[PDB]
């Protein structure tokens, strides 16, 4: 892209807008069929030499062109503008009333062309459905495809969606689809297709709300995992008290009198104790140590069996009966037989006792929302009038942040703050700011945050007698009937919390509610109606529009904003008015309520205008230095996701490789070589003496993990020539010998098979481990993070560890496996 | 004779834990 961001970027914008309204009256000479025709030309255009950034000039025209005979709906020059700005990777906001639909329509259009697929993004399955089928008639219309992919949706049916040019969706099946996609063992059960273009409807939260979801996957193999029951069967061979089971001990912890610390916390800082688990039976007994990165998911094991025995006592603590685990309440004696804890705790109970154990439940794929946008090349989304957490879109998806203009002039008075003492005067200045309106014939629409002010509100409404309408939440068609008027002059309306966007509400009423009423609206109802509905809306324009009303301000401006932004609907008229008192909560952002406390020498005087301007501005400063702050809170965390990303990135990638190509052979002889080589080097040192080789060690690990006989100490006893290299090439070799003999039983094409779904069934296995590592390092690098080093660097490097030790173990597990594997092999 | 005895029959079930998860199986 070229020229200055913003700035430039509108009049640049403009350059094409114009072309577009220029050729608009040629388009307007072309047939519905011809229409067609370009979107097929451009299509044919864009691989014969054509830039699709080049294209828009056309492109546009045609949207416009179709729009105006398919809907009737012609695409406003200030659309075309935030139109066109979707088309990069930026974020365009967008006024209540503009059009979302009649804008993101042009972007999708253009970049179907490229035939990769418009992932458009939707908040929920309604608009999602709705947007979808509502715009079929347009873009299949000029050729172009439209699928829908809704949460459950059958893969047939995804594929179908998926590979249309645009595709509606939710960002929850979206990330679902990826992670299903990503862990398929063939390359034919894939649903997904590129991640070319995104177009997200609102921004504001699934970008900035969702943007640390992360789409845990829980999906068990359940059956019975005895396994952790041979975990726990080394306990009841120690004694708590010394020797690794302690309830913390420390060397004295409490006297002798249920000394059973059941505040968990865990420690064991004399680093004896735990030198009774280490070593011995088998696995961990090497050499390893339990606090190292490279064996951290044990760590979690182990400890998890001891905070089953001394910390959760048997019929107390919980109760199994016949095979039902209940926990049991100690506080107010409840069972809970529904519940669980997490984390393995309750697992390491289940296999203490004679019950039946679980496969758990963590997590068995999982990606952040903010994680799987960023894989997009061409990232777009459409904003609204809250700003604030705004600048983070450059930080965190790294996003350009441009405004679109309204299609009219926003003629919406925005009055300052009218801070006072007590909360009587407050709400008493509203009622004086609201009768004097009631009589003016303006509607008010007051936006209570707060439960205990709406009913405060409305007794003193009735104390003043001004009419009033709550819209209560618990009665739906209630608000449906209020908002029908809401706009009516003298027109007093209570909204409790309304979340953003909001209906439309027309000034002087909806004549469309009204004739709706009707049994039967005739022409000349309609038109009755229409006329008196005009009167109604010029009214309102005379009284000042629509009068917005704030008793309480929010912290984070990105909703007060949006509080602010429900007057003056594409570009209407209307008046904002906020209020706030010494006594509401708002004070105490300011650091502290000790400093607000010197706007109470202001004066006040309740009954009197103080308007000042300087108050407003000073808590709009407050309101996004909270969001600073959290900004600070979100990077810190980010920092971490991030590790956790190019991770699952990284390795990702390579099952990716695995996972389209059919042929493995290369990459199984490669690391095998590597396998054998680091196995011989643990037994075997390059360049040593012959007694320093140990040859029984490796025989035997030949013979466990290899599953091949071979009797080294015979071949250096007979040949001394073998020297070291030329022994390790022997074994090498006479693995691949019988490796290819097992081959020819099983089939050659059959082992190719077999070969890539060990490698991505041992890559998928490990990665649900570094998952829940991952995790168990993230929490437990709290203790680790020591003073003179930053917690998080540290964090990074104890990572990077992990994930080579993890690549080291995967090419382990997979070459042992490919040799450990009992082929039936006839006498040769 | 020299009865070299040796643990080799290692219990890896606390690693098979993290793969219990999603524990597949083929012919063998």
């Amino acid at each position: 892209v070229f020229g200055s961001r913003n700035d430039r970027t509108l009049r640049r914008m403009r350059k094409v807008v114009n072309i577009i309204n220029a050729m608009e009256p040629e388009m307007e000479k072309l047939s519905d069929e011809e229409l067609k025709g370009k979107t097929a030309e451009f299509r044919a255009r864009l691989e014969k030499g054509e830039v699709l950034e080049n294209l828009i000039p056309e492109a546009f025209a045609v949207v416009r062109e179709a729009s105006k005979r398919v809907f009737g709906m012609r695409h406003f020059d200030v659309q075309l503008l935030g139109g066109m700005v979707l088309n990069e990777r930026c974020i365009a906001e967008m006024r209540t009333g503009e059009g979302k639909t009649l804008t993101a329509t042009l972007p999708a259009y253009l970049n179907a062309l490229t035939g990769k697929g418009v992932h458009v993004v939707t908040v929920n399955d309604y608009l999602a459905q709705r947007d979808a089928e509502n715009n079929r008639p347009l873009f299949e219309f000029l050729g172009l495809t439209v699928g829908i992919n809704l949460p459950g949706m059958p893969a047939p049916a995804k594929r179908e969606a998926y590979a249309a040019d645009i595709t509606y969706g939710t960002n929850n099946e979206y990330g679902f689809d990826y992670l299903r996609d990503n862990m398929a063992f063939s390359p034919e059960e894939r649903v997904q297709r590129k991640l070319h273009y995104a177009l997200v409807d609102e921004v504001d939260s699934i970008l900035i709300d969702e943007a640390r979801t992360p789409l845990i996957i829980s999906g068990p193999a359940e059956d019975s995992s005895e396994m952790y029951k041979r975990v726990n069967k080394i306990i009841p061979h120690l004694i708590r008290q010394e020797k690794e089971d302690s309830e913390t001990f420390q060397g004295e912890g409490h006297f002798s009198v249920d000394e059973k610390s059941r505040q968990v916390n865990l420690t064991e800082r004399g680093l004896v104790l735990i030198e009774e688990l280490l070593v011995k039976e088998g696995i961990m007994d090497e050499g390893e140590s339990l606090y190292s990165p490279a064996n951290i998911m044990l760590m979690h094991h182990v400890t998890a069996a001891l905070r089953a025995h001394a910390l959760f006592t048997r019929d107390v603590d919980y109760i199994v009966k016949d095979g039902e685990v209940i926990i049991v309440d100690e506080h107010t004696g409840r069972t809970m037989q529904g519940r669980r804890w997490s984390d393995g705790l309750h697992q390491a109970v289940e296999a203490k006792e004679g019950v039946q154990i679980q496969n758990e439940n963590q997590t068995l794929a999982s990606i952040t929302f903010q994680n799987y946008f960023r894989l997009y090349e061409k990232l777009a989304g459409m904003t609204g009038t809250a700003d604030t957490e705004a600048f983070e879109f450059s930080s965190i998806y790294k996003l350009d942040t441009v405004v679109v203009p309204t299609n009219r002039p926003m003629i919406r008075k925005d009055l300052p703050d009218l801070v006072y003492m007590t909360e009587a005067e407050k709400i008493q200045a509203i009622i004086e700011d609201i009768k004097e309106r009631t009589a003016k014939g303006q509607p008010v629409l007051v936006g209570t945050i707060s439960i205990e002010k709406s009913e405060l509100v409305s007794n003193e409404l009735t104390k003043a007698g001004i009419k009033h309408n709550v819209l209560n939440a618990k009665f739906h068609a209630n608000e449906a009937a209020i908002v029908a008027q809401a706009g009516y002059p003298a027109a007093v309306t209570i909204a409790t919390n309304m979340a953003g966007r909001g209906t439309d509400i027309v000034l002087g009423g909806s004549w469309q509610a009204e004739v709706a009423a009707l049994e039967n609206p005739t022409a000349e109802q309609i038109e009755k109606i229409k006329a008196d509905w005009q009167v109604r809306h010029d009214a309102v324009l005379e009284a000042g529009g629509l009068h917005i009303i704030g008793t309480e301000r929010h912290e984070s401006r990105r909703i007060d904003n949006q509080l602010r932004g429900r007057s003056g609907r594409q570009g209407d008229a209307g008046s904002s008015r906020f209020y706030l008192s010494m006594e509401d909560a708002l004070m105490r952002i300011f650091a502290s309520d000790r400093v607000s406390g010197m706007m109470r020498k202001l004066g006040m005087k309740p009954g009197e205008a103080i308007e000042h301007p300087w108050v407003t501005k000073a808590i709009a400063n407050a309101q996004r230095k909270v969001e600073s702050r959290n900004f600070d809170i979100r990077k810190q965390l980010l920092e971490y996701d991030d590790v956790a990303n190019d991770q699952r990135r990284a390795i990702y990638s390579q099952r990716n490789e695995l996972l389209d190509v059919s042929d493995v052979s290369e990459t199984i002889n490669s690391i095998r070589e590597d396998v054998f080589k680091a196995t011989i080097d643990a037994y075997i040192p390059p360049q040593s003496l012959e007694e320093m080789w140990d040859i029984p060690g490796l025989q035997e690990r030949l013979k466990n993990d290899f599953d091949l006989d071979l009797p080294i100490a015979e071949w250096l006893d007979k040949e001394p020539e073998l020297h070291e290299e030329t022994l390790r090439e022997r074994i090498l070799a006479q693995s691949i010998e019988v490796y290819q003999r097992k081959e020819e039983v099983v089939g050659a094409e059959m082992m190719r098979h077999f070969e890539k779904g060990v490698m991505l069934q041992t890559l998928d296995s490990l990665w649900k481990e570094h998952l829940a590592a991952m995790d168990y390092l993230r929490q437990g690098i709290h203790l680790r993070g020591y003073a003179q080093k930053d917690p998080k660097q540290e964090y990074k490097r104890e990572s990077f560890s992990m994930f080579a030790a993890m690549l080291e173990s995967l090419k382990y597990e997979v070459i042992s496996t490919l040799s450990k594997v009992q082929v039936r092999m006839p006498e040769e | 004779m020299m009865i070299t005895l040796r643990k080799r029959r290692k219990l890896p079930l606390a690693v098979a834990v993290a793969a219990g998860v999603m524990s597949a199986q083929a012919m063998a």
